């Protein structure tokens, strides 16, 4: 399956080669005759007056390969301009050999990320329901207005607007495939692209990704706090994580969009090369998901600690627990994450198919896991639940 | 996500 952005790189490729040769091939016998010139579609050499020119369908195509007998064909007149309709305003071109480029399927993404796409909508879907329904309820409770339970309903929200966000890049790269956008000789896609929504949605969704990284390194700064200082910490600190989790993110990521405008502004901030600008914005996220993985495993020692005696039934069942979001964050997502910085630049393979399933079905159901977690799962809410019912 | 997009 020929990619979008594949078929943009071999088109370009097209034009330099077809430029070369636009300059390199010998003028006409004559000066009876129309000028060569590249349309954008094909390289059309000059034509003999009253006959017809054929080149071959231009090979960018995605299936170019299906209609190798078929050609394009101008019509150099006899007046030595290049036959246009006195309708169109625009030279004359037939590509009805070609004509399936409107309706074919070649142009599709490979299908692996179209099985990742379910699994990962599923999860921000279940995600974004439970977080609704749980900050319902710790907002609308006001026997329940800890500042703790403000500081989760804080990375609720983060989790909410990622899973928006999220929502909002599938709608816009779905209709990228559409076959609306994907016009035959598509233009309608290319006028979306100097569009300000094409990139403005993307950098959107970075900062609700960097701000969800950053609202995970405050939950677990904030455990940290409350557990190694056992201190009832006050309004200076939640003003500072308030500038946190939402102003780091925008620190980071301002400069994201404002290199992707000088450069790499035709890639509409999807597909992104220069991998250090790709590293301004995954980078501070990389130092935030290592950060609270050190914390996460300090106050895991902490607990070792100060837990050494107790044994009871219940500390069977919440110790076994913390094994569980252990083994799935601490194990795992850390081990993606901090190779994650060497395995985009190579490593590639079915091995970037597991990371991608890994880490997308993980950060896809933690928006649930901490609904569950800090809510439904919490003792004082299911009391306190039962207490009107 | 803005990993994913790219290959997309
Ligand atoms: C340019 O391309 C087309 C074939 O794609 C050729 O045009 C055909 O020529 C006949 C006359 O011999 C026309 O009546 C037909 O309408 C054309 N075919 C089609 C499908 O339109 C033409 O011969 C090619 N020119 C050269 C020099 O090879
Ligand atoms: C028919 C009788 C039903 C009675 C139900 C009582 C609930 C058991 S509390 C149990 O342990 C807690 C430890 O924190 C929490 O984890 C809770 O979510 C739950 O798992
Ligand atoms: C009735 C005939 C149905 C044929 C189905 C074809 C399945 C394609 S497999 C898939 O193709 C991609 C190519 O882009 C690769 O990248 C992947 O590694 C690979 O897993
Ligand atoms: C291990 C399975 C080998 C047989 C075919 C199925 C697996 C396909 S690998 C797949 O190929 C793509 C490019 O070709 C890469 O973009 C992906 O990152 C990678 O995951
Ligand atoms: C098109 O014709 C003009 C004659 O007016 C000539 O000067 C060239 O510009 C020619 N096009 C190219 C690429 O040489």
């Amino acid at each position: 399956t020929v990619s979008l952005w594949e078929t943009v790189q071999k088109w370009r490729e097209y034009r330099r080669q077809c430029q070369r040769s636009l300059t390199e091939d010998p003028p006409p016998a004559t000066d009876l005759f129309c000028n060569r010139t590249f349309d954008e579609y094909a390289c059309w050499p000059d034509g003999e007056p009253g006959s017809f020119v054929n080149v071959s369908c231009p090979w960018y195509l995605p299936w170019a390969s299906s209609v190798p007998q078929g050609h394009v064909y101008r019509f150099c007149t006899a007046e030595g301009l290049w036959l246009q309709k006195d309708n169109s305003s625009l030279p004359w071109r037939d590509l009805s050999e070609c004509e399936e480029s409107k309706r074919g399927e070649r142009s599709s993404p490979e299908e692996q990320l179209l099985f990742l796409y379910i699994i990962y909508t599923v999860g921000y879907a279940l995600s974004f329901s439970a977080l609704v329904i749980a900050s319902a309820i710790l907002l609308g409770f006001r026997h329940l207005h800890c500042t703790r339970n403000y500081i989760h309903l804080n990375l609720f929200a983060s989790f909410i607007l990622r899973a928006l966000s999220v929502f909002i890049k599938d709608a816009a790269l779905k209709w990228m495939y559409s076959e609306a956008a994907q016009a035959h000789q598509w233009r309608g896609l290319l006028s979306y692209q100097d569009s300000l929504s094409c990139r403005l949605v993307f950098l959107f969704m970075q900062y609700c990704v960097a701000a969800n990284y950053y609202w995970l390194l405050v939950e677990g700064v904030y455990l940290y706090t409350l557990l190694a200082f056992s201190v009832f910490s006050e309004q200076w600190i939640f003003r500072l994580y308030v500038s946190i989790g939402w102003g780091v993110p925008l620190l980071f990521v301002v400069p994201w969009g404002i290199v992707k405008y000088l450069y790499e502004d035709e890639a509409c901030w999807a597909r992104n090369s220069n991998m250090n600008y790709w590293l301004i914005i995954r980078l501070p996220i990389l130092f935030a998901i290592g950060v609270n993985f050190l914390i996460f495993v300090r106050v895991i020692a902490i607990v070792v600690s100060k837990l050494k005696a107790n044994l009871m039934c219940k500390t069977d069942i919440k110790c076994r627990l913390a094994k569980s979001t252990l083994t799935l964050i601490a194990l795992l997502a850390t081990v993606e994450v901090i190779f994650a910085f060497v395995m985009d630049e190579h490593a590639r393979g079915t091995l970037r198919f597991i990371k991608l399933f890994t880490e997308l079905s993980f950060t896809s159901f933690q928006g649930l896991m901490v609904a569950i977690l800090y809510c439904f799962a919490n003792n004082e809410v299911q009391l306190e639940f039962r207490k009107s019912w | 996500x803005g990993t994913f997009t790219s290959d997309x």
